[PDB]
RNA sequence: CGGGGGCUUCACCGCCCACCAAUUCCUGACAAACUCCGAAUGCUGUAUAAUGUUCACUAACAGUGAGGGCUUGGGUGCUAAG
RNA sequence: ACGCUUGGUAACCGUGCGUAGAGUGCAAUGGCAUAAGGGAGCUUGACUGAGAGACAUACAGGUCGAUCAGGUACGAAAGUAG
RNA sequence: UAAGGUGGUUAUUGCGGCGGGGCUCACCUCUUCCCAUCCCGAACAGAGAAGUUAAGCCCGCUUGCGCAGAUGGUACUGCAGUUUUGUGGGAGAGUAUGUCGUCGCCUUUC
């Protein structure tokens, strides 16, 4: 499966605009693996259908002027006391890097590599 | 390090951590091997070599290896007592003073290079 | 070698067996002069039993 | 109770720092233990004390597997 | 009761705990847990701990573990009575363990959400911290 | 001058230049020492050093221990040891006379282990010390023990030796 | 890997079975007297920019050497105490 | 770790892996393998007259220390040794 | 171009594996002499050049073990008020990733 995310992309990097950021129901990420990490923000909406579901997706981040960028969810942050997302580090697929995710087995997690477009959703 | 190399590469460690030369009284480093030793001054603040004399030139007569690092020290004595140098440091390179190391001495010492 | 320290008595002596007759000179520490050199008869030499 | 018991301290630390001027003999590091190791123009002392030999500016420049080589420029 | 088999001091300073523990407050190998929500640093004691075990082991009979990501390894000192102010610590009285807001201390992996949230409201009765029952996100 | 040497260099080599699938001359094992070794538990002793430099015709060392284990109460830096060292044309002469004599007088002497390699190549075998050297006359000694001799070879594998072994008068129990 | 325990028997002999269980690998995580790492601040030196004896030295004369509250970092005490 | 009579993987020996987990008389800390740890040869500088300059500093005290002169020990020599 | 000697550079420079080479380097043969083994020409020292790239050594490849390592976020923290916070500094760990060195001086060579 797959899921999209429209973002926007991040034109003052720091702490004033993290805080400016969160206290308005924002989620600022990342994005790497190309020829250089993109900061763009999500609307914290766009999850809870990527993070909390317990499948394996691929994101389609879109940022609007962008393009298509075809991520892979690989580091989250939450908070200790409060459980809410603060980062989220995306790593991109362009055609053929035998990348590596963690598959749910089907009757915890196994970890597989494989092509981009050769990674099973469910082994059995 | 007992590979007969490693083993000089410690003495020669444990001599060089006091014997050094300036551009008056450098440093004189010698190398053995089986056949055709070597000497050599060395600079050792600044880089560049002053001079080097072997036993591979038209001035070595053949014969044992003591009277041939004989030669090759008076050899590379004179050779060195013409632009001023007057003194030496002279190290062993991690080979013990006595055979060929100590007839090149004694053969630089003959002739001038005070040390 | 180091003279002064190892024994002297490391000298030519003979191995002449008593079956087959079979004399071998051989350096060793070992009674009497066999031929030309001093021998130690025994019983068993190198040819002497199966399994040789 | 048994622990009331303790020793002066001997006051160690570093002296002149690494952009400061000294002379022919000022004392530059207290040790214990040559943690310090002495570069150009600079010696070590039976008390792993690191000393001047001429005047000039102090530099450390750790190097060599994070090892401190003090040394002095002269001027 | 869970304490260290040795150690290699006896008497311990007692701290300061900041709160907001930045490791401890994920599941592993568990998918239902209760977490501190607590406003300041606590120490649970060994007597705490083994109450809050068996009052989660009763319930759930066999159905399941119960993995406990804590442990008592500091020990906590109380001199006897009547005696005036100072001299010297007193004897080792007990062992806790520190708890900062945001940290995990039980897991159950077996039973279902209807009987591991059941459980660990049962435990949760015998531990001086505000809990609150989390569940993990691939579930 | 020895026997033994000479059959080498005339054999030997090219024995295990072929059947080995061997290439440069400067490839083929060959035998480094054969040094001997006793151990003696007594914790005024030491007629075990003359008793080895008997058999070699050469002068023997004592080797003072190094750990201090107090279970045999060895309180190290004892004379526990002899540790006598043949890596010459004496190593062939006694490698010579042990494989020729008194290796072939054991009680039932059934051959030598085939398996007391430890892998890198070099052979160590134990001996029970009778009367088996003609060096010894049986009557000053107190019984000595053993050895431990060690022969240490040049061969990289275990199936490389045994070869140069077995081309020599030590047979391997086959 | 091996030791303790049940049956089979001349043979703690050749076996069959369940627990405490060396070494290795994977995870979760503690320490003032642990550190492969490691800040902010503070300290030192040079120059500059603001203020001008506030600095330093000599002589003479003193008093003080029972302190306390508040904020912050800590030890002890029961994360008690004006 | 692998081999070998006593000898037992904890005595000695042989071959590999082993940056330091050893040792440094005696507590702890710091340091040390290009050794401050170990061995062999020769020796007594564990000398005389002394202290450029610093670190601690109520005082009394305390610590480190470079050149020079007179004669020595080792070393082929540099050079080291108060 | 290639090799040998000798230095600077905190392993991105090391360890391992796979192939190639020898005017110089190295094994290699001997112990009368100079020299030495708490036993051994094993090591050191000397006398030689029958053989050899087998090894040491040098080249080319290898992300394998090591070593280095971001951007972003977080912890922590100086100053000001306070339940909140605002202004500056800003880690450690982890991820992507990089690395099979580089810079001089002499002698023989092309």
């Amino acid at each position: 499966k797959s899921i999209t995310i429209k973002g926007s992309e991040r034109e003052s990097v720091g702490k004033v605009s993290t805080k400016a950021l969160r206290n308005a129901g924002a989620v600022p990420c990342v994005l790497y693996g190309g020829n250089q990490a993109v900061h763009f923000s999500a609307d914290a909406a766009a999850f809870k259908n990527l993070v909390y579901t317990p499948n394996a997706h691929t994101v389609v981040i879109e940022l609007g002027a962008g393009k298509s960028f075809n991520a892979i969810l690989q580091d989250i942050q939450v908070h200790p006391v409060t459980d809410k997302i603060l980062h989220i580090d995306f790593f991109q697929l362009f055609d053929d890097k035998e990348i590596t995710m963690e598959v749910p087995v089907k009757i915890r997690k196994l970890k597989v590599k494989a092509l981009p477009a050769n990674i099973p959703e469910f082994v059995e | 390090s007992l590979t007969k190399s490693e083993r000089r590469q410690r003495i020669k460690f444990r001599i060089r951590k006091t014997i050094s030369g300036s551009a008056a009284k450098p440093r004189l480093s010698v190398f053995r091997s089986n056949k055709e030793i070597y000497a050599q001054l060395i600079d050792d603040v600044n880089g560049v070599t002053i001079l080097a004399a072997s036993s591979r030139e038209k001035e070595i007569a053949k014969g044992t290896n003591v009277e041939i690092a004989a030669a090759v020290g008076k050899l590379v004595a004179e050779k060195a007592l013409k632009a001023g140098i007057d003194t030496i440091t002279f190290d062993r390179g991690g080979y013990l003073y006595h055979g060929r190391i100590k007839s090149l001495a004694e053969g630089a010492r003959a002739a001038g290079l005070k040390f | 070698m180091k003279k002064g320290i190892h024994p002297e008595n490391y000298r030519l002596v003979a191995f002449k067996d008593m079956s087959n007759d079979d004399v071998f000179i051989t350096k060793s520490t070992a009674e009497v002069d066999g031929v030309e050199y001093p021998v130690v008869k025994m019983e068993i030499s190198r040819t002497s039993h199966p399994f040789y | 109770s048994k622990n009331g018991r303790e020793s002066e301290s001997k006051r160690l630390g570093v002296k002149i720092y690494g952009g400061q001027a000294a002379i022919a003999g000022n004392i530059i590091v207290r040790q214990r233990g040559s943690k310090h190791n002495p570069g150009e123009n600079v010696y070590i002392s039976k008390d792993h004390t690191l000393h001047a030999r001429v005047a000039g500016v102090v530099k450390f420049q750790k190097k060599r597997d994070n090892k401190s080589y003090v040394s002095i420029i002269p001027f | 009761m869970l304490q260290p088999k040795r150690t290699k001091y006896r008497k311990v300073q007692k701290g300061r705990m900041k709160g907001n523990s930045q490791r401890g407050h994920e599941l592993s190998n568990g998918m239902f847990g209760i977490k501190s929500v607590h406003e300041d640093g606590m120490f649970l004691t060994s007597r705490q701990i083994e109450a809050a075990r068996i009052a989660a082991t009763r319930y759930m009979k066999r159905e399941g573990q119960l993995w406990i990501k804590i442990f008592p390894d500091k020990p906590i000192t109380k001199k006897p009575l009547e005696v005036r102010m100072g001299k010297g610590k007193g004897a080792v009285e007990y062992w806790w363990a520190v708890v900062k807001p945001g940290r995990i201390m039980f897991e159950v992996g077996g039973v279902p959400l209807s009987v591991a949230k059941e459980a660990l409201r049962l435990a949760a009765q015998k531990l001086p911290v505000k809990t609150k029952f989390v569940v993990a996100r691939d579930f | 001058t020895p026997r033994l040497k000479e059959e080498y260099k005339s054999r030997v080599i090219s024995a295990l230049k072929e059947e080995f699938g061997y290439t440069n001359v400067m490839q083929v094992p060959k035998l480094e020492k054969i040094v001997l070794s006793r151990g003696v538990g007594a914790a005024l002793i030491d007629y075990a050093v003359d008793e080895l430099t008997k058999i070699t015709g050469q002068k023997a060392v004592i080797t003072k221990a190094r750990k201090s284990v107090a279970g045999f109460k060895i309180r190290q830096g004892y004379p526990i040891g002899c540790k006598v060292t043949l890596r010459g044309e004496r190593m062939w002469e006694f490698f010579e006379r042990l494989i020729t004599i008194a290796v072939p007088r054991i009680r039932d002497f059934r051959g030598l282990s085939a398996k007391s390699f430890d892998g890198r190549g070099n052979y160590s075998m134990g001996v029970r010390e009778q009367i088996i050297f003609p060096e010894i006359d049986y009557d000053k000694v107190d019984r000595v023990r053993g050895m431990d001799i060690t022969f240490v070879t040049t061969a990289k594998t275990d199936k490389e030796a045994k070869s140069l072994l077995a081309e020599l008068g030590l047979p391997f129990k086959k």
